[PDB]
């Protein structure tokens, strides 16, 4: 299950991850709560991503 | 300042805005994370349609 970013968002900390429209993330832990920690398929970095800005493909 | 109410994956809770780290508004739903001093952090989601705009104006401010 890959998630694509609908809108771009710049991280405000090192907890959240910055991404752009069209970004593909590999959901690592979706059971963390509202914000899920995922690993980008493009950069390969880890961080929390807002579920409202992404959509499942 | 104020205590924001949210529904953490269904868990209705109210946490002080002063305990929030970052706020990400989508224009439909606001998602954020809070750090409680009681040794228990979490996340919070507030609907921009099913919640008072007064509190929404406190979540996402100019140059957030």
């Amino acid at each position: 299950t890959l998630f694509v970013a609908l809108y771009d968002y710049e991280a405000r900390t090192e907890d959240d991850l910055s991404f752009h429209k069209g970004e593909k993330f590999q959901i690592l832990n979706s059971s963390e709560g509202d914000w899920w920690e995922a690993r980008s398929l493009t950069t390969g970095e880890t961080g929390y991503i807002p579920s409202n800005y992404v959509a499942p493909v | 300042m104020a205590t924001v109410k949210f529904k953490y994956k269904g868990e209705e809770k109210q946490v002080d805005i002063s305990k929030i780290v970052f706020v990400t508004r989508y224009g439909k739903q606001i998602f954020f994370r809070y750090d409680l001093g009681g040794g228990k952090p979490g996340f919070g989601v507030v609907s921009e349609k099913d919640a008072p705009k007064e509190l929404l104006q406190k979540l996402e401010k100019q140059k957030k």
